[PDB]
């Protein structure tokens, strides 16, 4: 088996630079026997190169690979948004074998998230647990921190934080952070408040709201 | 129109078994070496079996030797895999997928690709979603927000909707979450105009075909 390392992991770049992804096997790959897919999120692997350097058929003319042997590269002249992905490499020489991948930020302006929270419904109240959402919209970069403060006590444990992919549009991100409680200890407190801090801001955003409103 | 469709997915428990098909047009079909590629949520790339145009060369992934069978039918247009003895490991979206053309082996790089059908191994029961909603509050640069939370079912996946397809902008769909229960959970949000509260209905089309369900919750202000 051969094992291929691609570098760098992530790549963030701006809309017209040019992009470059690396593919060292840990052997020599036969004939060049060596592609370049394409994976955007939901979607199925889009096959850009193979055998090294021959573009597949309708890839624009910035996708173009080199290499030989044990070094291997992908070059994307120009960037789009629409190049928002993780680039595979894989050799087809010896077993069959794929990188695990590049992926490919694309970089834009600072923008701050508006904040929104959502306390439990009363459907899902009845249900024994509840359920205490937090929406980030629309914000660049993706390095966001949120907190949940219950009676301005911060939480630990119970929130788990969701992600969208970067907006074809414009380029940002969306967050959701859900902070689940038990039915008894939500009604055996008062505040909840979501504090959100990101890079785009001043000083960190509070949206909260009393359990009687 | 070339065109690749996989059928057969699903739960199944481990150690069962699964036969997974996948139909094949727009080429000459019995020119091709058909193959399987796999890829394990949230992981990249895995082949797992090809065949060749006369099913003379049969070749499998270590990983799956002794327990898949690969076969095709000429005459269908149609390649299929035998998976038995199934790990938590083969969970995985399953490809079938086509070689460029004029390639000078079996398994080589892959053109075209299939939609992909899920393979979830857990011996967790189907359950369908609960579906709360997001009331919008009462203003970020008059911007409000509003919501489905789709809490607690299992497998994936749940597709989710606005108006049944009417309603595609602002709206944020989250990639679902692993629970401590083993189920999963996610939420889809719209932002809108506050004012546009009164002048528009808001219902989330909730769709989870692993257990058959259809939830439509019409989202109002609380
Ligand atoms: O029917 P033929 O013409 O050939 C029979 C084959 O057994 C033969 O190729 C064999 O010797 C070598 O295969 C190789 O060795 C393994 C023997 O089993 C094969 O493995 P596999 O069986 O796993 O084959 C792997 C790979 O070669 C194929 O999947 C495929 O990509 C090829 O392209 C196809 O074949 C055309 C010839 O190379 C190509 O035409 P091509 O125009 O290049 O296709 C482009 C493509 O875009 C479009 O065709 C497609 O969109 C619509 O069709 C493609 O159609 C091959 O690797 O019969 C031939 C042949 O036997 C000999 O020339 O005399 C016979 C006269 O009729
Ligand atoms: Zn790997």
């Amino acid at each position: 088996e051969i094992v291929l390392t691609q570098s760098p992991g992530t790549l963030s770049l701006s809309p017209g630079e040019r992009a470059t992804l690396s593919c060292r096997a840990s052997q020599s790959v036969t004939s060049n026997y060596l592609a370049w897919y394409q994976q955007k999120p939901g979607q199925a692997p889009r096959l850009l190169i193979y055998d090294t350097s021959r573009r597949a058929t309708g890839i624009p003319d910035r996708f173009s690979g080199s290499g030989s042997a044990t070094d291997f590269t992908l070059t994307i002249s120009r960037l789009e948004p629409d190049d928002f992905a993780i680039y595979y490499c894989q050799q087809y020489g010896s077993p069959v074998t794929f990188g695990h991948g590049t992926k490919v930020e694309i970089k834009r302006t600072v923008a701050a998230p508006s904040v929104f929270i959502f306390p439990p419904s009363d459907e899902q109240l009845k249900s024994g647990t509840a359920s205490v959402v937090c929406l980030l919209n629309n914000f660049y970069p993706r390095e966001a921190k949120v907190q949940w403060k219950v009676d301005n006590a911060l939480q630990s444990g119970n929130s788990q934080e969701s992600v969208t992919e970067q907006d074809s549009k414009d380029s940002t991100y969306s967050l959701s952070s859900t902070l689940t409680l038990s039915k008894a200890d939500y009604e055996k407190h008062k505040v909840y408040a979501c504090e959100v801090t990101h890079q785009g801001l001043s000083s960190p955003v509070t949206k909260s709201f009393n359990r009687g409103e | 129109e070339v065109q690749l469709v996989e059928s057969g997915g699903g739960l199944v428990t481990p150690g069962g078994s699964l036969r997974l098909s996948c139909a094949a047009s727009g080429f000459t079909f019995n020119t091709y070496s058909m193959n399987w590629v796999r890829q394990a949520p949230g992981k990249g790339l895995e082949w797992v079996s090809s065949i060749s145009r006369s099913s003379d060369y049969i070749y499998y992934a270590d990983s799956v030797k002794g327990r898949f069978t690969i076969s095709r039918d000429n005459a269908k247009n149609s390649v299929y895999l035998q998976m038995t003895s199934l790990r938590d490991e083969d969970t995985a979206v399953y490809y079938c997928a086509r070689d460029p053309g004029g390639m000078p082996t079996t398994v080589t790089t892959w053109l075209y690709w299939g939609q992909g059908t899920l393979v979830t191994v857990s011996s967790a029961s189907t359950k369908g979603p609960s579906v709360f909603p997001l009331a919008p509050s009462s203003t970020s640069g008059g911007t409000a927000a509003l919501g489905c939370l789709v809490k607690d079912y299992f497998p994936e996946p749940v597709t989710v909707s606005w108006n049944s397809g009417a309603l595609t902008s602002g709206v944020h769909t989250f990639p679902a979450v692993l629970q401590s229960s083993g189920l999963y959970s996610l939420s889809s949000v719209v932002t809108v105009p506050s004012s546009s509260l009164g002048t528009q209905t808001y219902i989330c089309n909730v769709n989870h075909k692993p257990s058959n369900t259809k939830v439509d919750k019409r989202v109002e202000p609380k």
